[PDB]
């Protein structure tokens, strides 16, 4: 149930990159989330949040860090 | 007599056509930055000025289309609050779509029309290529949720926006109503000023010169050569592909550029359009570069939606195709949108092509970039050749789009029209 | 020795009340000092005196030049009347010598109006603006008879029946209004204030008298009017097509001037009466006639209905309230017809409005009985609906549009009915 | 003599109906009396204060209340 | 190519000095920036000299475009003049050469005055306002003489002698005055003050010159005018009643004029003299004189009347007040005669306007020894009620009237002497 | 030989009217001296004390006061 | 294929550079918000570069719009040939270097100013103002050579040498103080001071230009040049008075260009060179040539003559100071003239002007050494007085006046060809 | 190395004036330097010390005073 745990689990899920030790790191240098591969990620977490998220006023900086969408998701659940 | 003819004796003002239209426009303007500088708005002045300077802009040979216009701006009203007042209700998923296509409507008929029998329907008018998109930006906010609520004089100051209202750049409602909701500063104000005028001598550099040279001074004894030659492709082929090209950009630039200055003489920045595209390494850095508004429109509501709904219903196995589907469909549906011939197809199919050969020689340099750093070996350095190399190559494909967006193989080749 | 005058004052100006844009500009730049004053609370009082005298000069000296002279008699025709009810009425007060005082004050519009009726061609002492200046000079005679009002001097009468702005054919005023707004200059965000709503009203103003004035005026009502006449027969759909477009037309070109008229008293720091406000989404003659024409119907209904109802009640010469308004709401809306201009369609019109003024207080007087009868009976009162509220504004607006056809005068030509 | 005593008097009189509890209601909406029937009180305290009410310029405003219909009378008696 | 400098001088535009309303336009237009400067302490000394230079060569153009040329020498004899006696003065002054140089200043005006009535047609040297000119340069040459004004720069001089407002034929100005006005600007509510004078003056003009003098001097004088010349004789109705008509004429139109430039002074920033205030109700025609062109008869009071008191006196030639007063009365309106224009009827104006003072004069030191003895005999003074006063006014303004028939130059036509 | 007594003899050595008494007094309502009687008075002294007092600006706000006249004079005298 | 852009530069609009007084209007509309941003110590440097780029392709494109190519190329020459400089000065210092820089900078007026006299037909790179904008090349050049300059960014160059209001003929900058005086915005009582002498600027040059140099040239220079011509011979008198009115006429067209110059550049905040000041009172040669177009005087002081003195008083070539003075005088008339044109007229007045300066020192040192002499012997040397002052000022404006007639090219006419 | 000494001693061998103690006297008035003559001064200093002074803004309000002239070469051999 707890956001936290359930990113954990997804982000190491399917690709098993091995990535919990590396978090406060930048993985756009990484090769995890690119151009393209973050809308993968985004409709994995639809999966799991059962949350239909805007895509319109998605921005390019708006989830550049994991704690940017840990509070957002959060902040989107009481509203 | 009351008739076409009473609209047609009007007055007619080309949109950015001649530097008087320029003193025009800044006199009547002036009035409204003045009091913007003091953090108010007038309102009922800016709709007499949009609209007076619509209708001049409308009212040439074939006026016929103000009635046409009147029409589209009910018409779009009708759909617009009929999905407000059913967004608090439920969004069913198909109602939305309805709604969609229904707004679209009017521009689907303007680009099917003229390729069925002989002529485009009636409901055409000048910016309807650029005014539909912001009423299915709304729509689509509204599927979203991210927009909730707001008055008429709110959606018709929107939509109707004299400075981008022909071809200009095309906006979001949110980004513009928040922007025309808060009066910048006073230092901002000055630096948009500044800019705008900036704006103002480069749109005349790049419009009114150097269009005019690549365009009346170049293109057609270029193309009439290359007429006469005929056969496949010859020199005046490259002659007329260079030289429409830039005679495109350095027209759509000055356009928009003008577009901007008055924009930010209103108050409001919309969107830029060209950040100088030539410099562009790859493709897909030139789609950020290139029509910026329009691309970045198609990106976010057109490309994203579509590779989001693929992902939902899992149709491709892995991600590679689905971005090369995504592109293709997107970059088809910009060819569609410009209009239905085989030759505006060709180019947007061809755009097409190039991202996605684009993306997968990105993700084959990336694979052998960490093959090399696995294997120890050092990564291929770009300086001074392979960037070169990528922007000639690159500017080349794009000026032989351009050659293909012209037009010119219609008259070239002898294809059946 | 021979009367050449005519001819004197006949070739000068003739600039147009409200006419060509440019006029803005003039009468703007006559307009810079005085509102430059009411910032520093000071008032000229000189030289707006000037500003009005020139541009009423102006506006009168057309065509019909001579009637600048028929002016220069009006006025003093006033003064010589208005100043001696006042002497009256610092000694007595009686009925009798008020009445005849409101009759002679007020003979110049009886004989303009009277004159074509009889003889057939205007009357010498006619000019622009009468029908809209005796108001100003009966309400004072008016309220100097209820004593409200008992002393001023004769820069505030003549500043103020001579309002340079209304004065062809305006908002009408009254004393007490007029004079206070005059004496109390606004203060800065106030003034600040009637600026931007003058600059609003000039805009607006442009867009209803040049644009669609001119469309519903000098293009489609000429050719709906022949080939409405041509066509002939009690009815037809081009006589409709002209009531519905000149209806329009009326309130545009009406809305326009009134509209300029606001926006130049704005800015000489008076706030005049409105006019109109939304006069054709009324869903009711009553409250219909609080939207057209607000100036002129609210002095009838404070001067001329009010005050006959209550001298009809004072006699107790009807048993039931209820035909003492309809007698008092048929005479009012009959002296606004022959106020119009006394013909067969002007007073045919004002018959019409009175009689459907009347209709409409008897159906509101059904509703109301009918809604207690129900509420005591328990059951649910009549319904509120959007349907209902769109029914009404249509019957009304088809009322309305037939007593402007009548009004038209159109079909004095389409009936060749002279009697 | 007391214009309160004839007020009253004539309130539960004039409409045939004992509404003298309520004084301070607004008959704007409590319909008791319409805004054209003010006229049927103005005459009837010519009848008995023999002072007429100006009517050139008091409308819909100036004397709606009933407490200051009441004490129009002693001011006027001033003036 | 140009042919003759004449025929460039007299294509360039004429306006009429205060001719028609336009004329106002254009000059309010003009001194805007001067007058709203004036509010501060600062003033434009180029802009002032442009405008003023520019609208003097204005009204100076037309069919006599030759007298500009005129205008230019007469300067520089003024000039020529001023200066030379300027620099004598600080050294000395001898009467002989103060005489020599006031000659010599109004040298110019005595050969205008002088040269049409000796068998010629018009002197070279006139221009439009050369009789209100000589009078500031002659008032320069007294004030040195007496002393009162010792330093002055070129600037001030030809600023006070070609001012703009007073140069065709305006309020005649002493120098000392106009300088000390010129040196201090007023203060904020004084020039407010100004302003609505100005405004005043410029409607009360507007009644006066372009609307009554049309009346009495358009439309009435020429019929009468014919009338008494068809009928002939020494005396008939038909000149009674041009007397009346041109004198009221005369009056309504040189009122406007003055009025005219009082305004425009003002605006201007300076207050020149005035020169009529309410004529024609002086009881005495000593009064009149201290009412009728105020600013010409108080200069000929100062400057040649009562300097010839002090000359005769002082030389004791005569014995007693009442002749030394006499003899000045008559020269000095004598020579207001001779300064209108050397003919019979300018003269006999003058000299009967100094005998109706003089016998003026004598008639009041009568009424005061007849009113002493009564006094001193016990007997009550003659009454000063109303009647008296009417009486008075009535003689008064008939005498004048009579006065205004002789310099009207009528009685050249009627009589046909002296031609 | 005695300015200060010859200052008072002036006035009397013209009317011989015995004026000394009404020295401050308001000539105009004695009515002895006016705008033209006066001026004798004025003219008189130029020819003892010889003093060319200016007459061109001579208003009626100068020789108002007769004490004023008098001081003025012996100001002007050495000037 | 054909090169027609030429034509459709013939088809911008034109506009006359001060030409009309309309023109002013448009130019003060266009500069307020450059004025108003200076109030508050701000400078936008774009909207200054648009005015500017607008009001100068609007002065160019006339009938020779071509030469608007021409600009287009001057300008990009200029900058390869003085960035090219600025480069080499950090490095080294040699002179031949800076010689060749100079040369080559300066090569566009050398073409402008020969080709006519070999070729026949104005050459290719002339425009409107190449002759004045020559000079502030080579000045920024001169500045590098002497150090006194360094790096600097290209807006301030072609924000400097393009100066909008100093471009046809115009006052003749520096680099250092026309940057420096850009730099340093003035106070808001500079400011004001600025806008008060702009104004007056602005009148006096409508005087100047408008109206008393068109006067003198349309009017009296052609009759004069056509009965000149007609007379023939060596001289006579309507060669004299040609040479006089167009001295005049030469004097006060230019002065009116330069106040309207200098009212605009205070307008944008830049007191530019002053250009006349009172040039006929001069007196004596030298003095003459410190009031008679200062700018470029001055300039040739500065730079060609200064440098040209030291250069030969480094080397001793000639034993006396004075011969070195004379060369030096010579010299730079010499290439005044050349500047003005190369033909045999305008080369003719420049080494007119050089003998002239040369005998007024040889004059003014022999008084000088005669004034010495007697002071030793102790006697009082040669009066001053006003006789004196009144022959040098004549003799002075004689000379200088048969110099204007030289370089008129009237003389050309007149006495050389066959008519 | 001071430079007032070269000066007074170099003034001399050209203008054949002593110039040892009339130094802060403006020479102007003395006549000692008639505005042109100090262009033969400045090519004194290109003599020995091979500095030219710049002459592209030399104008006769800056180096006026022979003191000026002493101040500013020193200066002139740094900026
Ligand atoms: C020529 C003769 C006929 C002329 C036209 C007659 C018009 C009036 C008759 C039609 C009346 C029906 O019109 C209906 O009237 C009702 C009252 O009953 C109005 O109802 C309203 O009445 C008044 C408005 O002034 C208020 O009490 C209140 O706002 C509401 O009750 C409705 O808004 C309208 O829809």
């Amino acid at each position: 149930m707890d956001v936290k745990a359930e990113v954990i689990e997804i982000i190491d899920e399917l690709f098993m990159e091995d990535v919990s030790d590396m978090m406060d790191e930048d993985l756009f240098d990484a090769g995890v989330l690119d151009s393209m591969g973050t809308v993968e990620l985004i409709v994995e977490l639809e999966s799991r949040f059962d949350i239909r998220v805007p895509v319109s006023e998605f921005g390019r900086d708006d989830w550049n860090t994991a704690n940017k969408i840990v509070e957002g998701v959060t902040e989107l659940r009481n509203a | 007599g009351s008739m076409i003819d009473f609209l047609k004796q009007l007055p007619h003002l080309e949109p950015y056509g001649n530097p008087f239209y320029f003193i025009y426009l800044g006199i009547a303007l002036l009035p409204i930055f003045i009091g913007l500088f003091f953090k108010k708005r007038f309102a009922i002045y800016e709709c007499l000025v949009s609209i007076t300077f619509i209708v001049l802009a409308l009212t040439g040979t074939h006026a016929s289309q103000i009635l046409a216009l009147l029409f589209y701006i009910v018409w779009q009203i009708i759909w617009v609050y009929s999905y407000k007042r059913y967004r608090s209700q439920r969004d069913n998923k198909w109602v939305f779509y309805l709604h969609s296509f229904l707004v679209v409507l009017p521009l689907i008929l303007v680009k099917v029309e003229p390729t069925i029998n002989g002529t485009q329907s009636l409901l055409n008018f000048l910016g309807i290529s650029y005014l539909t998109f912001r009423a299915v930006g709304m729509i689509i906010e509204m599927r979203d949720g991210v927009l909730k609520e707001f008055t008429l004089g709110e959606f018709l100051r929107f939509m109707l926006f004299m400075p981008t209202f022909t071809s200009g750049p095309i906006d979001r409602f949110k980004r513009f109503n928040e922007d025309y909701q808060s009066i910048p500063n006073r230092d901002e104000l000055l630096n948009m000023l500044e800019q705008a005028v900036k704006y103002i001598m480069l749109g005349f550099l790049y419009k009114f010169v150097l269009a005019q040279i690549f365009g009346s001074m170049l293109l057609p004894p270029l193309k009439a050569q290359a007429l006469s030659q005929g056969g496949i492709f010859n020199l005046p082929t490259l002659g007329v592909m260079y030289v429409y090209g830039f005679d495109l950009f350095f027209d759509f630039a000055g356009y928009s550029m003008f577009a901007l200055a008055v924009s930010n003489l209103m108050g409001i920045k919309s969107p830029i359009n060209f950040d100088k595209p030539f410099i562009s390494r790859d493709m897909k850095e030139f789609w950020n570069r290139w029509h910026m508004s329009l691309s970045f429109w198609f990106r976010d509501f057109v490309f994203m939606r579509l590779v989001i709904v693929l992902m939902r219903n899992k149709v491709f196995k892995n991600r590679n195709t689905t971005s090369n589907v995504a592109y293709i469909i997107n970059m088809m549906v910009m060819g569609f949108w410009h209009g239905i011939t085989w030759y505006y197809i060709a180019y947007g199919i061809f755009h097409g092509i190039g991202l996605v050969i684009n993306d997968a020689w990105l993700r084959k340099k990336k694979t052998i970039n960490k093959d090399r750093k696995k294997a120890g070996l050092k990564p291929l350095p770009e300086n001074k050749w392979t960037k070169a190399l990528g922007i000639f190559i690159t500017f080349n494909t794009v000026m032989l789009s351009f050659l293909i967006f012209s037009g010119f193989l219609n008259d070239l080749w002898f294809t059946k029209k």
